[PDB]
């Protein structure tokens, strides 16, 4: 289960306006040709790992993804987050529960004890990026139509970051619920950060048209010395 | 590719027919003026810093009078190549140069400006694309559609003085020295100009270089038609895809690289809490303050001090191939030289002028020998008891 | 002497200040944290991010229940003009002698084994005794003592299981190389200053973000438009001319700038409204004179500048009445380097005296004033070309020219220790 | 005027190099002596290494200037070197090397800093029309001019 | 002799580059190492630069 993801990954790193230059930057990207696993879960929803950040994508067509859990102790021990939707509104709790070995929602198990806060807000796809730093955690996004029915294209899109949440907590592993008929009770991409040093490009009224990775290859490597786009 | 001469002590070769070639030859003569403003580089509308900056001396005065030596040197520059004569020779109406035909390298009486077919296929290889600065000073200009733009005051001090003649006034020069050596010869270089027949005058060329004068009467037609055809070969190589004027093109991105560094290097801190002056301004007191604004005063005066002495060691080299210039306008155009190689390959017979972008081009005329024999030779001939030597 | 020469910069004018800031009204938990009761320990000190305040920190330093104000990377003067973003208040009991190990970079046992700065820090460190408070024997406070490795900076530590020095496990057993890693305060009213408890409070933050919010004292303003200010939005400051903008932001962009790292676009915090700045010093004033041995008259040039916005670029209404001599009347003449102010543009042509720019020159003319006009390449000519007719001279001139190089010039020599320091042999 | 700038340019940079001692850098005063006498040589060795370095930075720029200078002043004394031996040493033929016209002779006349040459030329004047043709036919043959 | 000036002002031009290594400007030693294994990264920054 791997899959070729040519140019996704890309954002806005700073708030800060920019028109017709070419800046270079050094922060936490995916980076440029890298290996996403394949994942559908038609015969399991399990538990992978926070190393860097994760960036997540799904060609989706009638909402059934619903949301995320991010922790590791699992069991209302240490801290977790829950990120989920009442197809109205999205909703943001950083509550602890015990979580199920088969966790989703029916179309469902949460008891609360002690917690912080809490906050409210093939037709297109959902690209999400989760980077977690030392008094944050900000959630990036992308929401891009394609006509393609299963796999990343090769365009290159990036776009406006979304929430940051002053959460200062720690995260080891995460997991993905989904939007089940049944309400049990029983017993998409993924894809990691990595700190490459990135050249951008913004046209007119401050727009990222293309980036540079200055890691990929000796010729992308005089690209990036050159502080230039042709060779 | 490997040669062999057939040396022997009794054997010669000579030429039996010939071939007129035109080549081309490209100089830079001038660069951009510029103008930097030390205080607004350095620190602009911050009068804690100006106050700082007076303890250092008269180090900007000296920077100040350094370049406006730069900028002054660059029209002495153009000066001495374009303005050597002082009557302005006008093309005469009625063409009959013996059938050489001077019309891309005239002037063109259809546009309002005075530049020629070739000039104007000259003005467009030079390009200001890939220029950072120059490029996004040269938008101020025509950026017309923008009340209150004073644009001296946007590029942290940094300004583009225009040259002191115009694009017009250059090839205005450039057309009076065709004009008169085509209609005078050397004779405007020396004096007045006397007037004397374009045939009459390719002869006596032909005679400077050891070839006597009936053997341009007695192939006049072909040599005409090899000069029309070799001016012919010149428009088609310019107006082709062909990357032509390459030293004119050194010049300008030599130029831009060296000014889009100085303004990269304004956001380097050289040791600071950050490269930003109003942060230093507005999060510390005036006692704790100007060591970080001392540190980014050092650091600046470096990089202005860098620039200024790598624009002297620049121009000191424009300076050299503007005299060359200047040398072979006198020496290639307005007479016939002897010297190899100076004006061309083969044997001189004369040259054109025709203005680029901050620079120059020569068209040499000159003689190539073309297919040869072996003949048998002898030093002196005996007749009787006397040894005769040929005159010439 | 006769030429141009470049001025620089000696006109003052006299300078405003605009102020503007979000709406706010709330304060916000100082009034608590500062002379509450149950402070934490060293090892589990307390945390508490802080968020829209319009709080005040003279009320703060100027009260003198406090005795250390160290605070490293702003001034404590300047504390109530910029915001914060965030703030995190600290709270923890020490000795008396160990307010030293709280600052960057320090040794012993508190900023190794219970709690460290960054060495790239910008707060504000608090401290006062404490001795009619938590002093009795109280033995309610406590501090850890070992760890196996180096406090990393801003985290915490809480565990009982004790310490190992040797390669026995030691499962809880207080013998030679294991011990207890927490041991108790003696906190007795008997001892002299370096071991009365103290209170000890140290704040945190970081500067220059965009949707900044935890800002004091300071009132809102309105603009000036287009005059030379002194202008402070959420922290940032900086003196310039406000300009209305054009400038296509996104919802989230609350400033821009350009290649060399400088601010040059601003958001309003009030009317989210864009606000271009454009520095006010224009040095591009260049000086056409003669000789002043000849007379005093002068012309000045405006290096690209249009002649209509000659007044509004030079700020001419705040100069000397002699400085809007010129700036506009009859002699005004637009050239392609700028506006030329000061000279009568004739009609005619001469060779240069004084070059202006782009075909343009100046000269001194007899009712004597300043003319400009456009440069004379030669006299015309045209050569009587015919097929058949030819011109030879009939007598000649001796003509003898001169010709002057430099050759050689000064032979100088420095000595460099008494150019550098003469005669001083501590240099 | 070429021989005066050079003793313009020349004073100049040397006036320049003494008014620049005048000058603290960030330092408590300018006058060293006034530095060793109000402090102990704990602190005064960071006020004399801050005029230190501001003095060398003098020296420096003034020698970098100072070669580009005679880098300048050789490239004229090899002109006039050339114009020594083809001008007055022979009779040139290269336009307007040894003045305006055609050359007949040369003479040198020394000067401060310098060298003046003054060049005898031919001008000819007063010119008059005349018709010309190539060639002469008289018996079908053709007669050229020899000069 | 022309061609023997050029090599020897190359050669005491690049000597000199080399011996200036061997200073240490003001600090305490011209040894990068022995600042680095004597002092502390808050205190080695002001005798590194
Ligand atoms: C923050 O998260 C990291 C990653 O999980 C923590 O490192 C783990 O610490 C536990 C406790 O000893 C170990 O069992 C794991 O093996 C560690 N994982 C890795 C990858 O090193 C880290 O300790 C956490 N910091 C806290 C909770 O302050
Ligand atoms: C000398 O060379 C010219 C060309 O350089 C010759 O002219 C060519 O003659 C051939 C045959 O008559 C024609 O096909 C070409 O078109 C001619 N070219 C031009 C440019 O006119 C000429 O014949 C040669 N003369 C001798 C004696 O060999
Ligand atoms: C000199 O050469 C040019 C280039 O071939 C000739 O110009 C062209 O002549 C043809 C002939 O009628 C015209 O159809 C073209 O329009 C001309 N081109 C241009 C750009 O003008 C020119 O005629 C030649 N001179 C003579 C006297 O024949
Ligand atoms: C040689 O003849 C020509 C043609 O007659 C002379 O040129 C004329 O000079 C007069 C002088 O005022 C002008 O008014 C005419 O307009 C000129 N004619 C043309 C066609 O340009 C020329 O001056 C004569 N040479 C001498 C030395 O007198
Ligand atoms: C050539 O020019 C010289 C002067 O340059 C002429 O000599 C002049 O002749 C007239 C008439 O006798 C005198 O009035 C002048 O005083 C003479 N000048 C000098 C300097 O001697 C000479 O006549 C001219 N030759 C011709 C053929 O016209
Ligand atoms: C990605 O996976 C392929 C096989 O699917 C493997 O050959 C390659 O090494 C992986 N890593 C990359 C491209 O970095
Ligand atoms: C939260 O409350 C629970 C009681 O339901 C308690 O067991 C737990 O220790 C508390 N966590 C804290 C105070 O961090
Ligand atoms: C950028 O701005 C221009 C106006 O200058 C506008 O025409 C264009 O649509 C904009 N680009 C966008 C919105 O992507
Ligand atoms: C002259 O003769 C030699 C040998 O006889 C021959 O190699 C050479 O090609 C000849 N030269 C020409 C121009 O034909
Ligand atoms: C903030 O106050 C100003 C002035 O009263 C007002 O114009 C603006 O609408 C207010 N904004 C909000 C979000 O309340
Ligand atoms: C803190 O409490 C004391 C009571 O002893 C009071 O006097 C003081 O004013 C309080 N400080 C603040 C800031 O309210
Ligand atoms: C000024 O000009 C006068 C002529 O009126 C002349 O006598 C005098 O020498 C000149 N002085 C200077 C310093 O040029
Ligand atoms: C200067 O402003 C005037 C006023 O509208 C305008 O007519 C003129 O074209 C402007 N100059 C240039 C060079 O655009
Ligand atoms: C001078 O020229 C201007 C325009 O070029 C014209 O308006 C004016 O009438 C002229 N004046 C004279 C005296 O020729």
């Amino acid at each position: 289960a791997y899959t070729n993801s040519f140019t996704r990954g890309v954002y806005y790193p700073d708030k800060v306006f920019r028109s017709s230059v070419l800046h270079s930057t050094q922060d936490l990207f995916l980076p440029f040709f890298s290996n996403v696993t394949w994942f559908h879960a038609i015969h399991d929803n399990p538990v992978l790992p926070f190393n860097d950040g994760v960036y997540f994508a799904s060609t989706e067509k009638s909402n059934i993804i619903r949301g995320w859990i991010f922790g590791t102790t699992l069991d209302s021990k240490t801290q977790s987050l829950l990120i989920v939707n009442n197809a109205t509104n999205v909703v943001i709790k950083v509550c602890e529960f015990q979580f199920c070995n088969d966790p989703f929602l029916g179309v469902v198990y949460s008891s609360a004890n002690n917690c912080t806060f809490e906050y409210v807000s093939f037709k297109n796809l959902r690209e999400f990026v989760f980077k977690n730093i030392d008094g944050y955690f900000k959630i990036y996004s992308k929401h891009t139509p394609i006509n393609l029915v299963r796999d990343l294209p090769q365009g290159f899109s990036a776009l406006e970051p979304l929430v940051d949440l002053p959460i200062g907590i720690n995260i080891t592993r995460f997991q993905t619920l989904l939007a089940l008929h049944r309400s049990y009770l029983t017993p998409y991409y993924v894809g990691y950060l990595q700190p490459r040093t990135f050249l951008l490009k913004y046209n007119e009224n401050g727009t990222i048209t293309d980036a540079v990775d200055c890691a990929l290859d000796p010729l992308s490597e005089t690209k990036c010395t050159l502080k230039s786009f042709t060779v | 590719a490997e040669n062999s001469v057939a040396y022997s002590n009794n054997s010669i070769a000579i030429p039996t027919n010939f071939t007129i070639s035109v080549t081309t030859e490209i100089l830079p003569v001038s660069m951009t003026k510029t103008s930097v403003d030390c205080t607004m580089y350095i620190c602009g509308d911050s009068t804690e810093c100006s106050n700082l900056l007076l303890q250092y001396g008269s180090f900007c005065t000296q920077l100040n009078r350094a370049l406006t030596g730069i900028a002054v040197e660059q029209d002495k520059n153009t000066q001495e190549v374009f303005a050597q004569v002082k009557q302005i020779y006008k093309t005469p109406p009625i063409k009959d140069f013996g059938g050489f035909n001077f019309s891309q390298i005239l002037p063109d009486p259809s546009k309002p400006s005075k530049r020629s077919f070739i000039e104007d296929l000259l003005f467009n290889k030079v390009t200001l694309a890939d220029a950072g600065f120059i490029k996004q000073y040269g938008d101020c200009l025509g950026d017309i559609a923008a009340r209150d733009l004073i644009c001296a005051q946007k590029f942290n001090g940094l300004t583009v003085l225009p040259p002191l003649l115009t694009d017009e006034m250059i090839a205005q020069y450039t057309s009076a020295l065709l004009a008169g050596t085509i209609t005078s010869g050397w004779t405007f270089g020396a004096g007045a100009a006397l007037q004397i027949p374009f045939a009459m005058q390719m002869a006596y060329r032909f005679n400077g270089i050891g070839v006597t004068q009936n053997v341009l009467y007695e192939n006049q037609k072909l040599i005409a038609n090899q000069f029309n055809s070799a001016i012919g070969k010149i428009q088609d190589s310019l107006s082709s895809t062909a990357s032509a004027l390459g030293k004119l093109q050194d010049v300008v991105n030599q130029n831009a690289q060296a000014l889009n560094t100085l303004v990269k290097q304004l956001s380097s801190n050289f040791g600071a809490i950050s490269s930003v002056l109003n942060d230093i301004l507005s999060r510390l007191d005036p006692p704790e303050a100007e060591v970080q604004i001392d540190r980014l005063i050092t650091g600046r005066l470096q990089s202005l001090q860098t620039y200024v002495t790598q624009q002297l060691i620049r121009a000191a080299e424009i300076r050299a191939s503007a005299n060359l210039a200047a040398t072979k306008m006198s020496e290639c155009v307005l007479g016939q030289s002897k010297r190899v190689d100076f004006c061309g390959k083969g044997y001189h017979l004369m040259s054109f002028p025709q203005s680029a972008p901050h620079g120059v081009v020569f068209l040499h005329v000159t003689y190539v020998p073309a297919q040869e024999k072996n003949f048998t030779t002898a030093p002196a001939i005996c007749h009787d008891g006397k040894a005769h030597f040929p005159r010439e | 002497e006769k030429g141009i020469y470049q001025t620089s910069n000696f006109r003052v004018q006299p300078t405003e200040s605009i102020v503007r800031f979000p709406n706010i009204t709330n304060l916000c938990p100082f009034g608590e944290v500062f002379n509450a009761t149950r402070f934490a320990s060293v090892y589990a000190w307390n945390r508490k991010r802080i968020s829209n305040c319009v709080a005040d920190y003279s009320v703060l330093y100027n009260s003198a229940s406090f005795s250390t104000f160290k605070c490293y990377g702003v001034s404590p003067t300047k504390l109530n003009d910029l915001c914060f973003t965030n703030v995190y208040a600290d709270s923890f009991v020490i000795r008396g002698d160990e307010v030293r190990q709280i600052a960057p970079g320090q040794t012993g046992k508190i900023a190794d084994y219970n709690y460290k700065l960054p060495d790239d820090f910008t707060g504000c460190v608090i401290a006062w005794n404490s001795n009619n408070l938590d002093s009795k024997g109280n033995y309610n406070y406590l501090y850890r003592l070992f760890r196996k490795s180096n406090l990393k900076p801003f985290e915490r530590d809480i565990s009982t299981e004790i310490y190992q020095a040797g390669s026995t496990p030691c499962n809880g057993v207080e013998g030679f190389n294991c011990y207890f890693p927490l041991q108790s305060y003696g906190f007795q009213p008997t001892n002299g200053v370096g071991y009365q408890p103290y209170r000890v409070v140290v704040l945190s933050f970081e500067l220059l973000h965009a949707p900044a919010t935890v800002c004091g004292p300071k009132k809102s303003t309105n603009l000036v438009k287009n005059k030379c200010v002194n202008f402070n939005f959420n922290g940032l400051t900086g003196t310039g001319v406000l300009t209305e903008s054009n400038k296509k932001f996104l919802p989230f962009q609350q400033f821009g700038r350009d290649i060399a790292d400088t601010t040059d676009a601003v958001r309003d915090p009030q009317t989210l409204e864009i606000l271009d700045i454009t520095p006010c010093s224009f040095g591009g004033v260049s000086v056409i004179t003669p000789g002043t041995n000849t007379s005093n008259q002068v012309a000045v040039l405006y290096q690209d500048v249009n002649c209509t916005e000659v007044p509004v670029a030079i700020h001419a209404d705040q100069l000397t009445p002699t400085w809007r001599v010129y700036s506009t009347g009859s002699n005004v003449f637009q050239t392609r380097a700028g506006c030329l102010i000061g000279a009568e543009h004739v009609n005619n042509s001469y060779e240069c005296d004084i070059p202006i720019g782009a075909g343009i020159c100046a000269s001194y003319q007899t009712s004597q004033s300043i003319i400009a006009y456009t440069m004379s390449l030669g006299a015309e000519n045209s050569v009587a070309y015919s097929n058949n007719s030819i011109a030879i001279p009939t007598n000649f001139t001796i003509s003898v020219t001169t010709e002057i190089l430099p050759v050689s010039m000064t032979k100088t020599s420095v000595d460099c220790t008494m150019y550098i320091c003469g005669d001083s042999t501590e240099c």
